[PDB]
RNA sequence: UUGACAUUGUGAAGAGACAGUUUC
RNA sequence: ACGGACCAAGGAGUCUAACGUCUAUGCGAGUGUUUGGGUGUAAAACCCAUACGCGUAAUGAAAGUGAACGUAGGUUGGGGC
RNA sequence: UCUUUGUAAAGUGCCUUCGAAGAGUCGAGUUGUUUGGGAAUGCAGCUCUAAGUGGGUGGUAAAUUCCAUCUAAAGCUAAAU
RNA sequence: UUGACCUCAAAUCAGGUAGGAGUACCCGCUGAACUUAAGCAUAUCAAUAAGCGGAGGAAAAGAAACCAACCGGGAUUGCCUUAGUAACGGCGAGUGAAGCGGCAAAAGCUCAAAUUUGAAAUCUGGUACCUUCGGUGCCCGAGUUGUAAUUUGGAGAGGGCA
């Protein structure tokens, strides 16, 4: 029934919803279990740092392309430029992504330098021999954090030529909107001698 | 808590506040939005005009991220400079050394012109700008550079 | 080609330094090979034509390519496949008629 | 089971109440009223050496 | 090799050669039992590319299944409900006939595991299929690391659970926006989308 | 129950219209 | 007119999702630690990054555009000073 | 503590030709069902049935130009659930 | 006449395997109506209950014929969001995802299509012995209507050079 001045509600509770109620009573228990699992895995793989090194990539879409973030793995071109094979990089703790491609030089150099830093800061134990002392560092991400590149200086000179950025945007929008009809018009005008 | 509810006060009183005649029942007028066009019409038309019918055209598979464009007014433009360089820039308004404000980095898509910035030159980098916002920035002595 | 450097327009977007990644071996999934061209030619001259291919060739000879394309669009599922099939019938007719 | 059991409190209000409780520990009348036998304590707050 | 010629010639199903072979073979299959063992694959290249190998422990069965719709098995066509559920005749089974074929062969040969199947023939009444099966008990399969995965008990009756190629297609197991209802299992997706999730500190 | 397509192939006649096609 | 032979015990506006008005509290152009991580005397308490929600802009079906003539205006009341 | 092994195995740079990649399947029509998927989201039945600089997808049906992106019709795989 | 081959049989032949139970969770099939719409048929309940088949300690999914349209991301799963939104709906009642972003966990790969052709290099079984979750010798058999090595698109292969 409808009465009084109230917003129209859309509470979706017309199915057997009480059969599928999940209450996360186990939030604390699962946090403890995750911490125990991490401690167990760290002990099992010691002294490896519990996570692979990840590349820096640009987030897609207009909403997020202003930010960089960790990607899945380094490209084959990036690994080759760093001077090692993908098969060996995967064995020395480098995530490798065969399906990502490089079209951005700044990203490519950033990831190559990231691999150079990793290889400079890494110690690889010989396959057969006496291992030297090495304390376990747990986080490659904390050791090699992702940094947002600097886009501009803090302050500089005003260089104005009176081009009216608003007019620039208007004219770009108009040029795109009328690009097709102008091409057609030029096509028939060219055809008519 | 239950001890503060009118249910405790209604103990001993027959109808529990629901009335002897009206006599609280299950769904006397229907369930949910039943009767919006028939017997709840007056409430619908008085409190929710425009509820029934279609307006406009559909957009199949609309992605809200395409329309991401948060707005920043000129009167808040100077809050994108951290306060500890803010006063240093406010005094000595210099054309040769004017602060650069990257509004996209701050998380904005378009600069709007609610107006009255101080008469100090600034380089405002934005994806979009309103005509009045650009005129006020240029009047203050700055410039808008377009970025993507 | 290059991004203009503004948020709208024909080539909108940020101007970055391009790199032209090396070509994947995929993107050549549909490429023909000498092995496959030989196999397909031999199988075609072994098996011959389907009844609807015979009908298409007859229609090309009598009624023309427009009606042949219409019938091939009915038999296959799409206009683009009809055009490709009619072109292949035309090559068959030309090879059977030449010399 | 899906009755609400835990209650969210704003972090700042939690810190407000903690600060007030800490300051109340330094009021002799408040501790005595709360029920502690501090009638012969030298001074409140009571600070002892780090050797403890 | 010759498998490439076999692959290309099999695609010429309305050529005179294949029309003749299909008519003779369909009569031969119709004479035999509905399910019967095949001495060798009829299409060896197709069996190869579906995973068949000519070694002990690989078995081929041939099965025919009745074509057409699934008539709703209600007495006298009476459905006791609303008009939207009153249909009897134009209803379609949600699994393919090749899935029905695989399941009947697996029931016949419960000691084996259905690996794959392929179409071989059809007439108006029956579609004919050949099913590749692997014997999990044969030591030639228990060794040979490339194939002893199917000895794992989790692969019991995968044709019954829709884990073959036709089973995954009928289940709609594919990537992309066209399969939003069915990527991780449609009943699992429905449970996830219809679960009320409440936290300790209510959001 | 009636029509269409599929199952569905092979000879002729010959209504023909007209290298052949096409219904009959 | 209907229920009630008698007594004991049990016996009926609850919880949840979303929300309106009002009130209290914190902080305020911001606000929300508790998805998660850290930590722990271990489902508690304590601590925290990036995001995200709502808010700080509207309007149009939409493409779009987008808030100071002026002591942020004038007139009439207006508590207090 | 034994051991064995390089003419085993694997890896990398430059020049040349090449580079096989799944068919009653994809796809199309129609019927039923299903989906938020709307000139049709998936599935299935019947009919038709491809190609190889090809094919699929790019959420308004169609023709004509491009462009982007992946590589189906075969298969295995722990954890977080 | 004798010996093969193919196909099909028989045996209380040698050795195995399937069935049934449980079924909270999982993978499919089949499949309602009560109910709501203040009536009712599409719709809703609900792609649910009941019915049927099939697993495991998890299952399923899974290394893109993906998402996108960006300066691009990059197997699968799950949480927080997206969002009660785009959209569907006697456009009524109702219903209703997905991309991006933060996070938990992270892991990658295998066949078919290629002449070993100067050498079927492959495999079951039986038997004898032994260091017995197996190994070796011998033998029969399987297999060229193709068992090994080699390659899986990110590649990779023949040749040359190093
Ligand atoms: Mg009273
Ligand atoms: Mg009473
Ligand atoms: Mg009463
Ligand atoms: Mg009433
Ligand atoms: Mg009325
Ligand atoms: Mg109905
Ligand atoms: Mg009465
Ligand atoms: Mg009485
Ligand atoms: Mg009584
Ligand atoms: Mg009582
Ligand atoms: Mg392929
Ligand atoms: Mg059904
Ligand atoms: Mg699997
Ligand atoms: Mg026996
Ligand atoms: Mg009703
Ligand atoms: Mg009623
Ligand atoms: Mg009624
Ligand atoms: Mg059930
Ligand atoms: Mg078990
Ligand atoms: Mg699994
Ligand atoms: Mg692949
Ligand atoms: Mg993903
Ligand atoms: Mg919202
Ligand atoms: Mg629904
Ligand atoms: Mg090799």
């Amino acid at each position: 029934a409808i009465s009084k001045n109230l917003p129209i509600l859309k509470n979706h509770f017309r199915k057997h919803w009480q059969e599928r109620v999940k209450v996360h009573f186990d939030q604390a228990g699962k946090k403890v279990s995750r911490r125990n699992a991490r401690a167990t895995r760290a002990a099992k793989i010691a002294p490896r740092p519990l996570d692979l090194l990840r590349p820096v990539v640009r987030a897609p879409t207009v909403k997020y392309n202003r930010k960089v973030r960790a990607g899945r793995g380094f490209t084959l071109a990036e690994v080759k430029a760093a001077g090692l094979t993908a098969a060996y990089a995967r064995t020395i703790g480098i995530a490798v992504d065969h399906r990502r491609q490089n079209r951005n030089q700044e990203i490519f150099d950033a990831n190559v330098q990231r691999l150079k830093e990793y290889q400079s800061k890494i110690i690889v134990f010989p396959r057969n021999g006496k291992a030297p002392e090495a304390e376990q560092v747990l986080s490659a991400a904390a050791t090699f954090p992702i940094a947002q590149p600097a886009t501009d200086v803090e302050a500089r000179a005003v260089q104005d030529n009176g081009e009216s950025a608003f007019r620039t945007l208007r004219l770009a929008r108009s040029e795109k909107k009328f690009r097709g009809i102008r091409e057609k018009r030029a096509r028939e005008k060219a055809e008519a001698e | 808590p239950s001890r503060f509810t009118k249910t405790r006060k209604h103990r001993g009183h027959v109808s529990a506040g629901k009335g002897r005649i009206g006599k609280h029942r299950k769904h006397p007028g229907g369930r949910g939005m039943a009767g919006g066009q028939h017997h709840h019409r007056i409430n619908m038309d008085k409190y929710h005009p425009g509820y029934f019918g279609k307006v406009g055209m559909r957009y199949f598979h609309k992605q809200q991220a395409h329309f991401w464009k948060p707005v920043l007014n000129l009167d808040k433009l100077w809050t994108l400079i951290p306060e500890d360089k803010r006063d240093q820039y406010l005094k000595s308004a210099s054309k040769e050394t004017a602060p650069v404000i990257d509004t996209l980095a701050a998380g904005y898509g378009k600069i709007l012109g609610k107006g009255r910035i101080p008469n100090v030159p600034v380089i405002v980098k934005a994806r979009f700008v309103s005509k009045l916002a650009e005129e006020k920035i240029r009047a203050a002595g700055g410039v808008v550079e377009l970025i993507a | 080609t290059v991004k203009t450097g503004i948020a709208i327009g024909l080539n909108k977007g940020k101007k970055v330094t391009s790199m032209t990644p090396a070509p994947k071996i995929s993107y050549k999934k549909g490429a023909a090979s000498n092995r496959t061209k030989f196999v397909r030619s031999l199988v075609r001259e072994i098996a011959g034509l389907s009844p609807y291919e015979r009908r298409l060739i007859d229609l090309i000879r009598n009624s023309g390519e427009k009606r042949a394309r219409k019938v091939a669009k009915k038999r296959l599922g799409s206009f683009t496949r009809a055009k490709a099939k009619v072109e292949e019938m035309n090559n068959i007719i030309a090879a059977s008629r030449r010399h | 089971t899906w009755r609400k059991w835990n209650v969210k409190v704003n972090h700042n209000e939690k810190r407000y109440a903690t600060a007030s409780a800490i300051a109340a520990t330094a009021v002799a009348s408040l501790v005595l009223a709360r029920g502690h036998r501090v009638e012969k304590i030298p001074e409140i707050p009571l600070v002892v050496s780090t050797d403890l | 090799g010759a498998y490439k010629y076999l692959e290309e010639l099999q695609r010429k199903k309305q050529s005179d050669v294949l029309r003749f072979l299909q008519r003779v073979r369909v009569w031969e299959y119709r004479q035999k039992n509905v399910i019967h063992r095949a001495a060798r694959p009829t299409r060896p290249d197709k069996a190869r590319r579906l995973g068949y190998k000519a070694k002990q422990g690989f078995v081929i069965y041939r099965v025919r299944v009745r074509r057409g719709n699934r008539k709703r098995p209600v007495p006298k066509g009476a459905t006791y409900g609303k008009p939207t559920n009153q249909g009897v005749n134009e209803l379609k089974y949600q699994r393919s006939l090749r899935a029905t074929a695989e399941e009947r062969v697996g029931r016949r040969a419960a000691n084996l595991r259905v690996l794959n199947s392929y179409w071989v023939n059809q007439d108006s009444t029956y579609k004919y299929f050949e099913v590749i099966l692997v014997d999990p008990q044969h030591k030639a399969i228990r060794r040979d690391a490339r194939y002893n995965w199917i000895c794992d008990p989790v692969h019991k009756h995968r044709e019954a659970r829709g884990l073959t190629a036709t089973g995954k297609k009928s289940r709609g197991i594919n990537k992309g926006h066209k399969f939003n209802n069915t990527k991780a299992g449609r009943r699992k997706t429905w449970k996830r989308q219809n679960t009320l999730s409440l936290w300790r500190y209510r959001k």
